[PDB]
């Protein structure tokens, strides 16, 4: 029943996404001198060394902010490359339902800790 | 992709 | 005021184009496979290969009509991709203006020696 203990295990799932070989396209920021067009598309860039920087700078309040940030890298993801057949659509697929999986019980012990506060 | 834009 | 010059000109032009890196994409037809959409946008596909096969074969009755399917190349390029950021808009504009510029004076030239027939 720890209102803090999100922040550790939002760090250790950082820390895992960093090491799953699907990470590799958004570990840094998509390059934008490479794909000059991105910006034409995508309003709000987003990637995974960005969000654990704002984690290590304390700047979410909650689990849930942290988790609009993520959002938005599969969001971004689908809108620019929506083919089917693309490899970066699989890796998506694979890496987002990996990053749900171990999210939802952060999500539900947070939640429980918050009603008791 | 977005026409010959996109990844792949 | 010869009639038949057109032919040969149009022959050397559409080499000039072969050798301009510009025109890379737009050597063979587009592969629909690669690009599934793409005869939801486009009515009427046209490439180089095309266009230098039916002059070939003997199948333009006159620059203007090879003119048009040229055109048509750039209409389809500008309609599939009409991002100004994107690489194939800026290689689209500097190769019509090369294409523009030596087939003006291929026009000139037939409509004169029209006139005198």
């Amino acid at each position: 029943y720890d209102i803090q203990a999100w922040k550790k295990q939002c760090e250790e799932l950082l820390n895992l996404i960093f090491q799953c070989e699907d990470s590799e396209p958004f570990r840094q920021p998509v390059d934008l001198l490479e794909y000059p067009d991105y910006r034409d598309i995508i309003d709000t860039p987003m990637d995974f060394a960005t969000v654990r920087e704002t984690l290590e700078a304390g700047n979410y309040e909650s689990p849930m902010e942290l988790c609009k940030d993520v959002r938005l890298i599969f969001s971004n993801s689908k809108a620019y490359t929506p083919s089917k057949r693309s490899r970066i659509y699989s890796m998506s697929l694979r890496l987002s339902a990996f990053f749900e999986e171990h999210i939802s019980s952060v999500l539900s012990d947070y939640k429980s800790a918050l009603r008791f506060h | 992709g977005r026409g010959k834009g996109g990844k792949l």
